[PDB]
């Protein structure tokens, strides 16, 4: 296994306007 | 040459380097200078 | 003294450096309709700097040693592989242009902090004006998605207006049957490639958009191949515009003053292409991201800031 | 101390300007010479304690914690030594300065000699133990583990520090020597119970207690190997060493106020080691052992009689020792399969006949076979809860037939049956993997031969 | 895999509080700790009160 | 879909050094981690680090009050007093309420 | 037990709460009209405690 | 705006909360309140933009407000004692009415709906100014009449401004807004010991103000808004990476770092005068900004969030930022814990 980084799902839950 | 733009920070600015250093020694110079001027007070307005 | 308010309240004002050869002039057209050339006895004749077409590796020849990266720094993305396969579905293609833009948007602060630093006119072959006409003929032979197009649209309203335009747009308009001729007499196994369908979307942008949006503030030449072939004429042509529109009228020394100071820091210039919208096509894992950015890190001249690399001879790093 | 913490901040200069070829030999190197250097603390020929200065000072309580967690150190730099090799050299040096950093807190921690000296170095370990789960784990939910690590404890921690505050706006100061030669008994007022409850959460957390302990099954089933080792050996036993020191302030309101945690205690040492049967994770199966072993010290710490406490040290020390080599243990495989699934690997007897023997005696020492100090611990913990109230005896022996089972349904599952032998990247066993479980049983089985070391302040 | 996730990460977001499961749980949960707490309780307060009266035998007992 | 990496594969660590130790990837940084290891760790601390704490004498007066107590317990027997005392502190010095 | 009814009454419940206030007093509509409207009742109310405490 | 233009205006914001500082009387102090709110619109609205001229005009009509109450304070007290400072003997509904004006020109809640919104449409250095250097001549005032302030409408402030500070910093995306929410719950702390210990106001506000500082010039190196435009600094300024998380555990109280001082302090003293409530419940929903703190520092220090390719150009080119004073206030916002003795008195 790799060590688990982010990617776009995770991140885009920071893209709207509020959390 | 190696850079194609040449670095802002080619050579050192003499300048800074000097009034830096210079800075520092006059800061030593000066603190010291104070403590002693501070023990000599300091003993001399306490009776030691 | 690098420029800043103080350089400016001390003496360094653009307006005095402006002469009637402090334009920028921006050769456009088709692929293979002689701009090279053309560009290059522009400049060379009215004493301009010429600045050759930003490409893939615009960036890479500016900084360090000024010699290609690693395909994997520098973009990665192929020109080639874009015409051998405009639809691959490892975004090569949209990637191709996002990076295109971003390195002409570089050009075009060096271009233009260099106009306004020295008062010595500049000639660019294209620019971030005519760049969107490779964009759009991208889309309409659905070679990206309609989400590229809103990302490439997105960064260039937040960029674009940020800066003047050409004094002077110089289009060659050469026909797609020429073009396609040209371009097989060129040589390039890869270039030959390229669907006519493709030639014609490009040349419909170019007259259905960039030239009607430019004429409302550049003066624009319009010359066939025959017109052009002789550089002197298009010359001549040039020393004679009035120039009497366009943004660069109500230009003083204190508008100059905060677009140099805009142009000369290319993080500045470059900071909205990197915006945090995540298309799949631009997007990058911090594994493969971090391995290039370490990688790259360890490059000669390119491990610590410009002048502190032991490696490429730098000297006095414990006076700097 | 200062000859004992200047010397391992040197270790932090010494990761950074050693070469990239010689960050791993020298630094742990010079940790086992300072493991050394911290048995001069055992020089103690007298009933007084060592007082150094106004700041450190050693106990018997707080000198076999000092000392476990300086030899720590060099078994977690070669712990973490094959799972950091692919990173650049700056991250391994960050990762190395962040284990010593709890190193340098951890020693102070305990010798320190006023409570808010404590609580402050007891709060700062949580920034190189949160970095290093998260930075370092390696699931995606090391990202929930950090904010339940994180913010159990200080949800516990801000009424300590209230409570620590009107002590010292009451009393003056907040030495701990002053406070046992002056302290005067509390009223069953309904604010002191509250007092109470403020200066013990905190630690009852940390333990941690049955109910509050969800944060430590998910730390540990996340965090990176040294991760483990530090969390299930030196920092749940902040918590009891924080409250055998702050209990002698609070008398005699313990000998009711304690009751509820004696109980959930008792009864959730049953629920922990019975969970243990059915974990289906192995890094799992040991977090909750050590939930239920806990709640043994909890219990011996609630009801302060000179043979419980004997017995809750010797268990902090031997839980120290032995949970710290299971982790290490179920590491090795980890590191080769790149599962924590218990089920999945198989007779590994077979092919790790030398690591299968470390593992028998790492299972014993957890099922407490005598003489190991395990027992010894759970021995004389069984009987002050016995002179406490007889019919402890029926829950203690419940949770000591559980703990054979899961103890050997450990052993019997991985190490035995058929070879999985599917399994073509089972290296042999590296001389590191090895040296690591020495270094945890060698002093296991030492301290055995010596127990007088570790019987605390009461024996 | 699916059965390890089964059991642990999915537990949780498919579970639905009901009468069943809030009275199991509040028997589960509190139900041993009562029952325990009178036992011990109930011990404790007959040893203290026959020490009060030195109904005792702690004839040889030195250590706690 | 994303630019990412591909998962790095399963490498055997014995392949090109049969006796690697576990340490480093270099043969010779390797062996000199093992060595040190085993020397500060075993030769060194578990060694001397024993051979210290057995040689702590009379550690905590486990060793005097043992000599004390025998003092203590002839010279209580030959002048016939108790072995030891109910009150711990003379009932003289205590002044109790009244 | 562990897996439920531990995690809804401690972390999530607390988690749940706050979550619920963030929400409450964070939409707010950006109009200064309602901001002084609400600035308004602050006045009041601080006019009223005072009075009822003189 | 050109060189004289900056003069001008600079002089005049830096001239404001000097006079309402060095002055004596109550009418001069309020004409420092004045220079301060006329001299930053034109710094505020210069992007000239809906949103910069929306903030200004926000902040205007707040601050005026604001004004107008404050200086009824100073005439109705002119009145009653003929005297242009205020005494012991001023009524009590006078000094009241002046503390919650001067509240709604700190930001304090429940009068902060403004400051989030304010913040949000400026630029990051208008932020950094408005946010720090412009608390200090209302909280100048505040300081000089501590003697008199109801300490039971200072408390419901500070909680409020605690309370809200956490829940609204807790749900927030834009980083200008969690640096409003950020000041107005360190708002609460300053004002909560505001009438018992006035100094640990002065503590809590400069250690307030070098924490962020840099955290301002940090945002201000790559101009980044959002918690996604700073998850890319691993990838555009990964030395920054360091200072950044310390600064916002150290903004978040946590120990052994500076910012931790200024909460434990003011406890402290809260309690010794038997504020026992109160402390309690301001320390237990500070927790919860080092909630979100945490929350940040997961996205851009522990963690590596998906990066573009045109950030490779971005490494290519060479940045003159930050500049000397980010380190020096990086430091002492953080590693100054040891100096504790030294700060409070
Ligand atoms: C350290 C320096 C000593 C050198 C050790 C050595 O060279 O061993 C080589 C020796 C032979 O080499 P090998 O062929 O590789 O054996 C490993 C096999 O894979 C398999 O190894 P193994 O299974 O054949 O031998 C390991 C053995 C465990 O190790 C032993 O040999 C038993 C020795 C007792 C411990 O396993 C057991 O039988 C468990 C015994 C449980 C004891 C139960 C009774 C305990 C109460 C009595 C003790 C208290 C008495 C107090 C008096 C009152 O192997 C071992 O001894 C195991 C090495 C690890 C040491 C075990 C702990 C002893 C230290
Ligand atoms: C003389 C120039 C003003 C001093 C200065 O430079 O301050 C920095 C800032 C402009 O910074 P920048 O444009 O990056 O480059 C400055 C190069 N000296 O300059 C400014 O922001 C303007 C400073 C105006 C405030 C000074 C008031 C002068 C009256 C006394
Ligand atoms: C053969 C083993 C041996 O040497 O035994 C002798 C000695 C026990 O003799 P002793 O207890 O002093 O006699 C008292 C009355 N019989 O045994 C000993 O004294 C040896 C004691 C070993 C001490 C440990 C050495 C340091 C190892 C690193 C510590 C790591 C564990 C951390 C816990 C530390 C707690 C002290
Ligand atoms: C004064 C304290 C002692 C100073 C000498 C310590 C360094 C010894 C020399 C050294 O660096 O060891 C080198 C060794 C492997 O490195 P290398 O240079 O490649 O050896 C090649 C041999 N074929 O790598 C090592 O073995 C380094 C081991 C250093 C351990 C620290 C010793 C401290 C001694 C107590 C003080
Ligand atoms: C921090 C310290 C942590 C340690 C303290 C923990 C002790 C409590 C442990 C046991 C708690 C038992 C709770 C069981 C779980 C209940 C639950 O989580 O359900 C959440 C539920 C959401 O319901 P919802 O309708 O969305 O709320 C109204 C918003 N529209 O309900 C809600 O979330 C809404 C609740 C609204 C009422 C809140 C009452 C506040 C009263 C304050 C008085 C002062
Ligand atoms: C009490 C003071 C409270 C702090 C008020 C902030 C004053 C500075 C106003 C400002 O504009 O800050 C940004 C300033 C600009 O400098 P810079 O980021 O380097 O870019 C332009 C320079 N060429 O960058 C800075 O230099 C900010 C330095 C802040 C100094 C804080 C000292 C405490
Ligand atoms: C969820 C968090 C729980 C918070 C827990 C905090 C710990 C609890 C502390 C005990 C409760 C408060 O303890 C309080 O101490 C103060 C002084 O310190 C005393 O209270 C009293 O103090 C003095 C006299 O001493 C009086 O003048 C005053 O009017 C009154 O407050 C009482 O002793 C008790 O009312
Ligand atoms: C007696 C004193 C003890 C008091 C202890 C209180 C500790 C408080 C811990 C705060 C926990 C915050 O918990 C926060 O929200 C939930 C909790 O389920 C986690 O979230 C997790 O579960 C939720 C379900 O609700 C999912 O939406 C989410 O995808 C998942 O990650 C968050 O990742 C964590 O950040
Ligand atoms: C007095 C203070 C004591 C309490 C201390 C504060 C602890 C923090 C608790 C509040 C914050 C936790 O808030 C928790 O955030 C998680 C984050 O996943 C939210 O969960 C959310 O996860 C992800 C991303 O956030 C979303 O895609 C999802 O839809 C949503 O459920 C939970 O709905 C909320 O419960
Ligand atoms: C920033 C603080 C430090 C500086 C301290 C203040 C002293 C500044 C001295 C330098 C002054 C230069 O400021 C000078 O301002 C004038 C107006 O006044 C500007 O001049 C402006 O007005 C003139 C009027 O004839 C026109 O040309 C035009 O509208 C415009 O250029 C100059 O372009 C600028 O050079
Ligand atoms: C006694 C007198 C006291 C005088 C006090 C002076 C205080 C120092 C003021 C420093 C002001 C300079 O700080 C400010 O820097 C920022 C960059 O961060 C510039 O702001 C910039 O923002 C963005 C990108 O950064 C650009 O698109 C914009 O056009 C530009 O304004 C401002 O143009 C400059 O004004
Ligand atoms: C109380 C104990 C002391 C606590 C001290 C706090 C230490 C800082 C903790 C936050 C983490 C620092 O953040 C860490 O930054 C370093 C470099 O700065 C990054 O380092 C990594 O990435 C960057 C580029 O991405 C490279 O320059 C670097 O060589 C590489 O190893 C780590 O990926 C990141 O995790
Ligand atoms: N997709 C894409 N291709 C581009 C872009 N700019 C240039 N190119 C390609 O890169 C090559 C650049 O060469 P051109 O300058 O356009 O044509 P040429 O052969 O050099 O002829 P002249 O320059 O006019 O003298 C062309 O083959 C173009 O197809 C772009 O913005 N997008
Ligand atoms: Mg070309």
């Amino acid at each position: 296994a790799r060590q688990w980084q982010p990617d776009i799902e995770w991140a885009e839950q920071f893209s709207g306007a509020v959390m | 040459k190696f850079y194609v733009r040449e670095p802002v920070n080619a050579k050192p600015n003499w300048l800074a380097v000097g009034l830096s250093v210079g800075a520092s020694v006059f800061m030593w110079i000066y603190l010291i200078q104070t403590h002693n001027e501070d023990v000599l007070e300091y003993k001399r307005r306490n009776g030691l | 003294l690098r420029y800043g308010l103080l350089a400016a309240i001390l003496g360094d004002k653009t307006t005095k450096k402006l002469h009637e050869y402090s334009r920028v002039i921006t050769v456009d057209g088709n692929i293979c309709s002689g701009k090279n050339k053309l560009a290059k006895e522009i400049a060379q004749q009215l004493g301009m700097k010429h600045y050759p077409e930003a490409g893939i590796q615009y960036s890479s020849t500016t900084t360090g040693d000024g010699r290609p990266l690693d395909i994997e720094f520098s973009g990665s993305c192929s020109l080639e592989k874009f015409y051998d396969d405009p639809k691959s579905n490892d975004g090569n293609s949209y990637r191709l242009q996002s990076w295109l833009y971003a390195s002409r948007l570089l050009q075009y602060a060096d271009a233009l902090e260099h106009l306004l630093s020295t008062g010595q006119g500049v000639v660019l072959e294209r620019s971030i004006y005519s760049d969107f006409v490779f964009l759009e003929a991208m889309y309409n032979q659905g070679y990206i998605r309609k989400q590229c197009v809103d990302h490439y649209n997105e960064i260039k309203r937040l960029t674009l207006p940020e800066y003047l335009p050409p004094h002077a747009v110089i289009y060659i308009d050469v026909p797609v049957p020429e073009v396609q001729s040209r371009i097989q007499k060129k040589g390039d196994p890869h270039e030959m490639k390229v669907t006519s369908a493709y030639l014609q979307d490009i040349e419909n942008a170019y007259k259905k958009t960039f030239l009607p949006k430019m004429s409302e503030m550049c003066e624009v030449l319009v010359y066939d191949s025959w017109e052009a072939e002789d550089p002197t004429k298009v010359v001549e042509d040039i020393e004679y515009l009035k120039y009497n529109k366009g943004p660069w009228l109500k230009q003083d020394d204190w508008t100059f003053h905060y677009l140099r100071m805009l142009v000369q820091d290319k993080t500045e210039v470059l900071n909205y292409t990197t915006i945090p919208v995540y298309l799949p096509e631009i997007t990058i894992g911090a594994h493969q991201g971090s391995r290039i950015y370490n990688s790259f890190r360890e490059l000669p001249g390119r491990k610590y800031a410009p002048g502190y690399n032991a490696e490429v001879g730098d000297k006095w790093i414990w006076l700097k | 101390m200062l000859k004992i913490i200047l010397p391992s901040l040197m270790l932090l200069p010494l990761t950074w300007l050693s070469s990239p070829k010689k960050t791993w030999t020298n630094v742990t190197s010079y940790s086992f010479l300072i493991s050394l250097t911290s048995l001069t603390l055992l020089w103690q020929t007298d009933e007084n304690y060592k007082n150094f200065s106004n700041m450190f000072s050693s106990d018997p309580l707080s000198t076999p914690l000092i000392i476990l967690t300086a030899w720590l150190l060099p078994l977690m730099l070669m712990a973490s030594q094959n799972h950091l090799k692919k990173d650049n050299n700056v991250l391994q040096k960050l990762y190395i300065s962040m284990l010593i950093s709890l190193q340098i807190l951890l020693i102070m921690t305990f010798s320190a000699t006023e409570l808010i000296m404590f609580y402050i170095l007891f709060e700062a370990t949580l920034i190189p133990t949160l970095i290093i789960i998260t930075r370092w784990g390696n699931q995606t939910e090391r990202l929930n583990a950090g904010i339940y690590f994180l913010f159990y404890t200080l949800i516990g921690s801000i009424p300590l520090l209230i409570a620590l505050i009107l002590i010292q706006n009451h009393v003056g100061t907040l030495n701990l020597m002053i406070l046992s030669f002056t302290t005067h008994t509390l009223d069953a007022s309904w604010s002191n119970n509250l007092l109470w409850l403020a200066c013990m959460m905190a630690f009852l957390i940390k333990m941690p207690l049955y109910g509050v302990h969800l944060w430590l099954p998910k730390a540990h089933v996340e965090a990176p190997i040294a991760g483990s080792m530090i969390l299930a050996a030196i920092l749940l036993k902040l918590g009891s060493y924080g409250m055998i020191r702050i209990s002698i302030i609070l008398d005699p309101l313990t000998k009711y106020m304690a009751y509820p945690f004696i109980l959930l205690s008792l009864w959730g040492m049953i629920m922990t080691s019975s969970i243990c049967l059915r974990q289906t994770d192995l890094k799992s199966l040991i977090a909750y052992s050590s939930v239920s072993h806990m709640a043994l010290v909890i219990a011996s710490i609630m009801i302060q009689t000179p043979w419980s406490f004997m017995g809750a040290t010797m268990l902090m020390i031997a839980h120290g020792l032995t949970s710290s080599l299971l982790f290490c243990l179920a590491n090795s495989n980890y590191e080769r399969i790149h599962s924590r699934t218990m089920i999945m690997a198989r007779g590994l007897q077979m092919v790790f006949p030398l690591m299968a023997t470390w593992w028998l005696m790492a299972s014993l020492a957890n099922l407490a076979l005598p003489p190991s100090i395990n027992l010894m611990g759970e021995l004389f913990i069984t009987m002050s809860l016995f002179s406490w109230s007889n019919f402890t005896i029926i829950l203690m022996g419940i949770n000591i037939i559980i703990t054979g089972m899961y103890s050997m349904y450990m052993i019997i599952t991985t190490q035995r049956g058929k070879l999985t032998n599917h399994m073509i990247n089972l290296q042999p066993s590296h001389t590191r993997e090895l040296t690591l479980m020495a270094l945890h049983m060698i002093p296991l089985i030492l301290l055995t031969t010596s127990p007088k070391l570790i019987t605390g302040l009461t024996m | 895999i699916r059965w390890t996730y089964a059991r642990s990460a999915n537990i949780y977001p498919n579970f639905r509080p009901t009468p069943k499961n809030s009275l199991l749980g509040a028997v589960a949960g509190f139900g041993p700790l009562i029952f325990w707490y009178y036992v011990f309780k109930t011990d404790r307060d007959r040893k203290e009160r026959l020490i009060q009266e030195g109904k005792l035998d702690r004839k040889f007992n030195i250590s706690y | 879909q994303w630019q990412e990496d591909p998962e790095p594969e399963d490498e055997n660590v014995y392949a090109k050094n049969p006796d690697f130790h576990g340490y480093d990837s270099d043969p010779v940084v390797d062996v000199w981690n093992m060595r040190a290891v085993f020397f500060f760790g075993f030769s060194i601390v578990l060694v001397f680090g024993t051979t210290f704490v057995a040689y702590v004498p009379d550690y905590r007066m486990q060793e005097w009050a043992r000599r004390e107590a025998e003092r203590l317990v002839k010279y209580r027997e030959v002048n016939g007093l108790p072995i030891m005392e109910s009150n711990y502190f003379d009932p003289s010095k205590i002044q109790l309420p009244e | 037990l562990d897996l439920i009814w531990l995690e809804k009454t401690i972390p999530k419940s607390t988690s749940t709460l706050h979550t619920n206030m963030t929400t409450l007093t964070t939409n707010q509509k950006g109009l200064i009209k309602l901001y002084f409207m609400s600035f308004l009742i602050n006045i009041i109310l601080i006019i009223i405690l005072y009075s009822i405490n003189l | 705006m050109n060189p004289i233009t900056l003069a001008i205006i600079y002089f005049t914001i830096f001239l404001g909360p000097v006079i309402t500082m060095s002055s004596t009387n109550l009418m001069l102090m309020w004409v420092g309140l004045e220079f301060s709110l006329l001299a930053i619109i034109p710094m505020l609205i210069n992007k000239k933009n809906p949103r910069s001229t929306e903030a200004a005009t926000k902040y205007f009509v707040t601050q005026a407000t604001a004004s107008m109450i404050i200086l009824l304070a100073i005439v109705l007290n002119y009145k009653q004692l003929g005297t242009w400072m205020f005494q012991q003997q001023t009524n009590g509904l006078i000094l009241n009415m002046t503390l919650m004006a001067l509240s709604m020109k700190l930001g304090l809640a429940p009068f902060h709906f403004w400051l989030p919104e304010v913040t949000q449409g400026i630029p990051l250095h208008m932020g950094l100014i408005l946010l720090t250097w412009q608390k200090i001549a209302p909280l100048s005032i505040l300081i000089q009449i501590y003697p008199l302030l109801n300490s039971t409408i200072i408390l419901m402030l500070a909680i409020t401004s605690i309370f809200m500070g956490a829940w609204g910093g807790l749900n927030q995306t834009q980083m200008r807004k969690i640096m409003a929410y950020s000041s107005i719950a360190h708002m609460g702390w300053m004002l909560a010991i505001l009438p018992y210990n006035p100094s640990l106001t002065l503590l809590n506000l400069m250690i307030y103000i070098i924490l962020t500082a840099p955290m301002f010039m940090a945002l201000m190196l790559n101009n980044s808004m959002t918690i996604n435009s700073i998850s890319l600094l691993w990838n555009k300024t990964p030395a920054m990476l360091t200072m950044i998380s310390l600064m916002l555990l150290s903004l978040g109280g946590l120990p052994p770092l500076t910012g931790f001082l200024p909460k434990w302090i003011i406890i402290t003293e809260l309690m010794k005068n038997n504020c026992l409530i109160m402390a309690t419940l301001m320390a237990m929903m500070a927790l919860l900004n080092l909630f979100f703190y945490t929350r940040l520092i997961y996205s851009t220090s522990l963690t590596m969030f998906p990066t573009n390719n045109n950030s490779k150009m971005m490494t290519h080119q060479t940045k003159t930022k930050p500049n000397l004073m980010f380190s020096t206030l990086a430091i002492m916002s953080t590693m100054t814990l040891p100096l504790a003795p030294q700060l409070i008195t």
